[PDB]
């Protein structure tokens, strides 16, 4: 929930 | 960060497998991304972009479109739809 380029990149192992 | 989610909310989640009525915030993030991404709602070609007028989640949000760049704006979305309990 910290990279914001891209819903996928947010949700990624979080 | 225990919460409660209000009804449309839990709906949601339990939509997405979630079987239980009290939820940590991190859990609460990670089926509402799962809901985002199995309901297509972020845009192909701008994906911090989700689209949501068609879906539920416009209604739970109360906004057409958001982006995953605003956070606060996010959460306050969240806790609007929920209880927190510890």
């Amino acid at each position: 929930f910290s990279d914001s380029s891209s819903v996928p990149n947010f949700f990624r192992n979080c | 960060t225990l919460v409660r989610p209000k009804p449309l909310l839990l709906k949601l989640l339990k939509s997405v497998g979630a079987q239980k009525d009290t939820y940590t915030m991190k859990e609460v993030l990670f089926y509402l991304g799962q809901y985002i991404m199995t309901k297509r709602l972020y845009d192909e070609k701008q994906q911090h972009i989700v689209y949501c007028s068609n879906d539920l989640l416009g209604d739970l949000f109360g906004v057409p479109s958001f982006s995953v760049k605003e956070h606060r704006k996010i959460y306050t979305m969240i806790y609007r739809n929920l209880v927190v309990v510890n």
